[PDB]
């Protein structure tokens, strides 16, 4: 949601446009299994001991 | 009780994050310049650095 | 001097920004591309083919 608010004035929107589920990158699924395919290659992502 | 286990879910939450705050520098430089009805949550946001 | 300044800048990353270099005529096309494929990037939901942007552009294609 993008809004825009009346110039010198108490918080009120000149116009706002949602814009419909704009698209940012595919983030990567884990199979059924744990694994994770990142170019045919089955990975698997070692959880970490800080 | 001071080693901490982190995992994927956690770790790609945190790589995402560091993806928003890249596109963040990006929305707020679009934001300086923009017109009013004309632009709109879309051609802001790059997907591919992302 | 705003335009003589801004001229002498970017009319030399023109040149010797590159490895390669190209000439200006294919730096403003390749922004054309980069600027059309992030709408049609996002605009999509996947991303263009090479022959897709190849319709929104003036090019051969």
């Amino acid at each position: 949601r993008l809004v825009i608010y009346e110039r010198e004035a108490p918080e009120g929107t000149v116009k706002d446009i949602k814009e419909q589920e704009v698209y940012m990158g595919e983030i990567p699924l884990m199979t059924d299994n744990g694994t994770f395919v990142i170019n045919g290659t089955e990975r698997v992502i070692v959880s970490q001991l800080h | 009780g001071n080693r901490r286990i982190r995992s994927v879910g956690e770790m790609a939450e945190n790589q995402f994050r560091v993806g928003l705050v890249r596109v963040e520098r990006a929305v707020k430089e679009r934001l300086s310049l923009g017109d009013l009805d004309t632009l709109m949550p879309q051609d802001m946001i790059n997907a591919k650095p992302i | 001097a705003t335009w003589w300044i801004r001229q002498a800048i970017t009319r030399s990353i023109a040149d010797q920004a590159r490895t390669i270099r190209i000439p200006v005529h294919m730096i403003e096309t390749i922004n054309k591309l980069n600027r059309i494929s992030r709408q049609m990037l996002q605009e999509m939901g996947r991303e263009p083919t090479p022959e897709e942007l190849a319709e929104r552009m003036l090019m051969p294609e």
